[PDB]
């Protein structure tokens, strides 16, 4: 179904994520900075994600080209995980988007989607 | 030795006029104009003739169905495609066709097959050599490299070296008439 | 002011761009494919942009890392231009986002913004 | 020979405890723990001590004001910063401070200055050598390279070679104790 991919930039707020969910998007990918994470002060973005991540999968990849994400590496990462963000590991952005799309094609159970996204299906991911 | 070539369009098949029209070659026309005469037993199928920027998810369904009904009938399949969304298609097809029994190779070119300096011949020869390997799966051939299709990204917008394997070794690399895998 | 950065993916519709404008975003960056452009068939994205690009600047950069955009190179590019899309040339994504932000800080005239975005201000762009 | 160092935080200044607390060094503490003793006339200013992921546009205003009131008083300025949004900051400051009279060099490290194998010493020495050049403008030093700040991107998330100059030549590159510009 419908997926939205948003780049994380300084001061990005949660309101567009709410709009996306309201519009009927079934999944959202966030391209974060570095090894990934969400700012915990300075915006309502993290609070918004805590809420939305139980309704649709919120996936985190990186804006950088190489090495992918590791949400255990930093506090901004560990809080993103606490907030229900699904990490994209070392997947390409094309694999991340298409894999989410493919999964959404036959389940909308967020916790089910979570497991699938983290499982190496066809060689796209190191799990 | 039996290969199917499937056309989706792209720059590789592009033909421009002075009238301002934009036309497209079929897959067979692409191979012939690219000068590949060594393609012994090759069939051709034209699925689309579009700029890849136009690709939508419904096209992946069509392509996967088409692939599913041909994987048993051929030793290898090559899909020619525009570079813009080539890595998207190769990624989605990888999830859709889990474990193909044969190599399925996506390729294209930055310069139309009709131009004298085209990268089309190199890309097609590379894809053909790899479709004859015994190595099953979904792959992308470009600029003399074969990359796992679900680990490929477009990295450059104005170069022959347009694609890379991201966080994963390149599967094979051309050196003469030889694909080397290390 | 507030900028939104959206990655172009197959089948992306215009509805989230409308929502962004309605939410009060003053600028939008689209990361397109290759040398840039908007699909002219298969979605309402192009039609939506024709409308919105006169209200806020819509900037087009690329999802690829190197070589930037050239909207004159292909039909999808030339129609994006016809639709009022502002090209980001060979700027980095960081320069593109921040430059737009900086400009928006002292004008909201779309045609004025258009000129500024296309002018090499400090070495970020080949104009 | 007169240099100002401004701290914003980041991994370079990071200090972790077993209690689970995360603390931060001031700029002077960073230089000292990195072992730079050759910094003759250097002042220090701690503007922030944050993970750069937290950076918001209001921080750029603060930093620019701070820079504006120091550009005349120093021959060079170095800003230490987390790698996550380093290229954002260096880009925005480039638009905010059009034509600085001096070099303004952003840097940081992938490994905290407190670790034995840190990239902090190389990055700081590189930034210092360049802040002593006569070359005015906003730049990023990382992994022995100096790049135009408004042409820099983070490209790798787990490597010392984290940044590149995009579509633009690298300004200078370290070779021994020498910055080479060609």
């Amino acid at each position: 179904m419908a997926v939205l991919v948003i780049k994380l930039i300084p001061g990005l707020s949660g309101d567009i994520f709410r709009a996306a969910v309201e519009l009927g998007y079934r999944g959202i990918v966030i391209e974060g900075y570095g090894a990934g994470g969400i700012p915990y002060r300075g915006s309502d973005l993290l609070q918004t994600i805590e809420e939305l991540s139980k309704e649709i999968p919120i996936v985190m990849t990186t804006q950088a080209m190489y090495d992918g994400v590791d949400l255990t590496r930093y506090k901004v990462g560990r809080l993103a995980l606490r907030a229900g963000v699904i990490p994209a590991g070392d997947m390409t952005k094309e694999a991340t988007v298409t894999k989410l799309m493919w999964i959404l094609g036959h389940t909308n159970n967020v916790e089910e989607i979570k497991v699938l996204m983290r499982k190496n299906l066809v060689g796209e991911l190191r799990d | 030795m039996k290969i199917l070539l499937i056309g989706m369009g792209g720059t590789i098949a592009s033909v421009k006029g002075e009238n301002g029209y934009e036309a497209s070659l079929s897959v067979k026309e692409v191979l012939d104009i690219a000068g590949i005469k060594d393609c012994e037993d090759c069939d051709f199928l034209d699925l689309k003739n579009v700029d890849s920027t136009l690709i939508q998810p419904e096209d992946w369904v069509d392509l996967a169905e088409t692939l599913y009904k041909n994987v048993k009938k051929y030793d290898g399949i090559i899909v020619t495609h525009g570079t813009d969304t080539l890595a998207y298609t190769s990624s989605m097809i990888s999830f859709m066709l889990r474990n193909p029994p044969i190599p399925i190779v996506f390729t294209g070119s930055m310069i139309p097959a009709t131009e004298e300096n085209s990268d089309a011949p190199l890309n097609l020869q590379t894809a053909i050599k790899f479709a004859t390997s015994g190595i099953r799966g979904v792959y992308v051939a470009f600029n003399g490299k074969v990359m796992l299709g679900v680990r490929t990204s477009k990295v450059r917008t104005m170069s022959r070296d347009a694609f890379e394997s991201i966080n994963y070794p390149i599967i094979a690399e051309l050196r003469g008439e030889d694909l080397v895998v290390n």
